[PDB]
């Protein structure tokens, strides 16, 4: 008698090498292996329980910095919500997430689309290039949750994806007619 | 006995004071048929469950608010479980073929040495090394045109070397524009020459093209063709051009699209291996795969605390076997050498005590499988088509063929007419992106987003389209197809919970090999930046 499971399309975006695949694979299957990137099937799905409500999550990882707007647009049509990933040891990857935020709002046509910001590779604190305060200020200024995560140690991996489901649910409830 | 009988379903979907509708009796009749198909093939029982499922959907669609729908939806679940009971209960012998593929160029000594480990401990298996005798020069054409395109791009960076603009992204993007112009120049040359003289084989057109346009010597080329043809025939060579079921099949043109036009040998090999399973049956293996290590070989050596994944532990053991037995010369030991003295000596001790290679690598022996299924390897818990098992003509092998046809129909129908208007890379890509957006819907948008990088495959970082068109994704498609009684599913959303039913047994393979970490078709951001500094350092210093 409980409501049928919701299905959510989540897109993990950010520069190439920031750890989108590593985060996604850790979230789905709890595997991480350094120096081992097999060309596995990339259509990641998982049944999830968030605040005691199950949801089916289809997760789509983007490829690299995509140059062509038409191609980047197809990735953004696909997302009901976005995991916006940079690596804390790579200010250039942090620079890229500011750009992707603009595009997401432009393509969904909102000020407040479900987005969770992730500074990945928290294990590499000794090589930090973006201060935690500067990243979490970028989060607070756009009303998106910020998690410092490590796919390598499986730190905040479940927490960040679960928070993105919360933001999607809350946004979709607010969007019910009349808006 | 597994699935409910007619009387069980009748009480499950019982509604008081409701007529037995014709569409409802049709389900009961079909389910009664199914329980008396003692004598039929596994495939005929599956097709019957397909009918039952299809009649159940017809009922639910006709009486959308019927009190029977809750029980019929639970009956539908029971049909899916019964697929798996049918799969598990009726096994057939797997043909004793080990199939490998090396196409587009001369087979390397490293490929041979891996294949020999399989051959040595599976003397009851026929070994095939599938190659294409018409197409030994594709790897030389690709390498030449990439080298030419790199040279042009590095020269155009003459005196902007230390600007921030001229980084690895700027290089690969402008080199890709030049590659596209060059690749199309060849493709239009191949298309024109084939049309005019259909007796020309691929290498006849490629060597003429390399001597004309890139001043290569036709005699080194002809000697290379001769060297390459003699090496594969000495090592179980099985010529694709003698594969008649393949050549006259539905997907041979797609195989040649990847081989001749895309210079994607991994993509061509993805397609050929499906035809191999469908028409011949056996075990398929990528040439970077090694036999399963004998589970009793290292039972007495505890994994050190330093080694934190199963992949790292397998890699240690493979390296240990190769350092002390030297079965594969030049096989790295960089990981094994970091282990403690005591552990290294323990490996040496155990390996010195073994004489028979079959005590190191586990012989496959007799394998049996459902006539429905293709089994597939798992890596980090996701499927990867680097290892497959199928009896000849399996139901899934046919679903895989339909997966390839549909995916290339969407791709070729969409990108082809855009390529044909003869604009450069950037114009072609933007138009392709707009054409893809125009056909996208919720069902296919994941696929649509993953095929935009098609023209970049092999030439640009993170161009992974091959996974989606011909590789692991088609197997997620075919398994979804089988478990939903559908065909050509383009939304490949499926849980590992379902895919684990089709897993290639981990005991019959070692995936954590040296060659598996060096992909021959794609490369990541880090590799691109490493390439860029070496490209520059070589061009100048
Ligand atoms: N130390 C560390 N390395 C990571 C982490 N996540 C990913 N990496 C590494 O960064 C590289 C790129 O990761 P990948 O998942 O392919 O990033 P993508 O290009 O965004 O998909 C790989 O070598 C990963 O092992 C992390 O949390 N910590
Ligand atoms: O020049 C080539 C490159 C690749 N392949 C085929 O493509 C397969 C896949 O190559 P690889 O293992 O690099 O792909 P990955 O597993 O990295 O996706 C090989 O085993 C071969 O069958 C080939 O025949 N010739
Ligand atoms: O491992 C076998 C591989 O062949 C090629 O690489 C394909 O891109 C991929 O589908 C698969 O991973
Ligand atoms: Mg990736
Ligand atoms: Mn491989
Ligand atoms: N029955
Ligand atoms: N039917
Ligand atoms: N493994
Ligand atoms: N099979």
């Amino acid at each position: 008698d409980p409501p049928p499971s919701e299905t959510h399309k989540l897109v993990v975006v950010g520069g190439g090498g920031v750890g989108k695949s590593a985060l996604t694979i850790q979230f789905i299957q709890s595997y991480f292996v350094s120096d081992y990137d097999p060309n596995i099937e990339d259509s990641y799905t998982k049944i999830c329980s968030v605040d005691g409500i199950p949801a089916r999550l289809d997760i789509l990882d983007t490829a690299g910095q995509e140059e062509f707007g038409a191609m980047r647009e197809q990735y953004m049509r696909a997302g009901h919500g976005f995991l916006l990933v940079f690596a804390i040891n790579d200010r250039q990857s942090f620079n890229e997430v500011g750009k992707l935020f603009t595009q997401i709002l432009r393509v969904k046509d909102r000020d407040d689309f479900p987005v969770v910001l992730v500074g990945n590779k928290a294990d590499l604190e000794s090589q930090r290039q973006v201060p935690r305060s500067e990243a979490s200020a970028f989060g607070a200024s756009h009303h998106v949750a910020y998690f410092e995560a490590s796919a390598k140690l499986r730190l905040n991996v479940d927490e960040a994806f679960e928070q993105l489901v919360r933001a999607v649910r809350k946004y979709q409830e607010q969007e019910l007619p009349p808006s | 006995m597994s699935l409910v009988n007619r009387k069980q379903l009748e009480k499950m979907a019982n509604v008081r004071f409701r007529v037995q509708e014709d569409e409802y009796v049709a389900i009961l009749d079909a389910l009664e048929e199914y329980h008396n198909m003692s004598e039929n093939t596994v495939v005929e029982k599956y097709l019957k469950l397909k009918d039952i499922n299809s009649l159940t959907d017809t009922y639910i669609d006709t009486y959308k608010k019927s009190g029977r729908n809750k029980a019929l939806k639970k009956f539908k679940e029971y049909l899916v479980i019964e697929i798996l009971e049918l799969k598990n209960s009726n096994l057939t012998p797997v043909e004793k073929n080990l199939h490998f593929i090396w196409i587009g160029g001369q087979i390397n000594d490293t490929a041979i040495n891996y294949i020999n480990q399989w051959k040595d401990v599976n003397s009851d298996y026929n070994v095939n090394v599938f190659y294409d005798s018409n197409a030994f020069l594709i790897n030389t054409l690709k390498k030449t045109i990439i080298e030419s395109a790199s040279n042009d791009t590095l020269e155009s960076f003459r005196e902007n070397l230390n600007d921030p603009e001229f980084n690895h992204t700027a290089f690969f993007r402008k080199r890709m524009q030049i590659i596209y112009d060059k690749q199309q120049n060849f493709i239009n040359y191949y298309k024109a020459q084939k049309e005019e003289n259909p007796d020309l084989i691929i290498d006849d057109i490629v060597k003429t093209y390399l001597s004309n346009e890139y001043s290569k010597d036709i005699d080194e080329l002809n000697a290379y063709i001769e060297e390459s043809l003699n090496k594969v025939t000495e090592n179980s060579g099985n010529d694709v051009r003698n594969f008649e079921e393949f050549k006259t099949g539905e997907v041979f043109n797609l195989y040649e699209q990847e081989l001749v036009e895309r210079w994607n040998l991994a993509g061509a090999s993805d397609i050929l291996r499906v035809a191999i399973l469908k028409n011949i049956g056996g075990v398929y293996l990528d040439v970077d795969m090694l036999p399963g290590i004998h589970p009793d070989l290292f039972k007495d050596i505890n994994k050190p605390d330093s080694v934190k994944t199963a992949v790292d532990w397998e890699e240690m053991q493979l390296e240990a076997i190769m350092k002390h037995k030297e079965y594969i010369p030049e096989y790295t030991s960089k990981h094994f050498d970091t282990l403690d003295e005591e552990v290294q000596s323990s490996f040496e001790s155990v390996l010195a005590s073994k004489s028979d290679k079959s005590e190191i690598f586990l012989p496959l022996g007799d394998i049996e499988v459902s006539p429905l299924e293709v089994k597939i390897a798992f890596a980090k818990g996701s499927i990867i088509n680097q290892a497959l098992i199928s009896a000849k003509d399996s139901y899934c092998s046919d679903l895989l063929i339909k997966q390839i046809q549909n995916r290339y129909k969407i791709l070729n129908d969409t990108l082809g007419p855009i390529i044909s208007q003869g604009n450069d890379f950037n114009t072609t890509m933007n138009n392709f992106g707009e054409s893809l957006g125009a056909i996208a819907n919720e069902e296919n948008i994941s696929f649509i987003a993953k095929i935009g990088s098609y023209l970049r495959v092999g030439f640009y970082p993170e161009a992974n389209t091959t996974i989606t068109l011909s590789g692991p994704t088609i197997y997620a498609g075919a398994y979804k197809d089988l478990l939903t009684f559908k065909e050509m599913s383009i939304d490949t959303s499926i849980l590992s919970s379902e895919l684990r039913n089709f897993e290639f047994p981990k005991v019959n393979i070692s995936q954590a090999t040296e060659q598996e970490k060096n992909s021959l078709w794609q490369f990541n951001e880090e590799r691109a930046k490493i390439q860029f500094e070496e490209y520059k350092k070589n061009y100048f210093e």
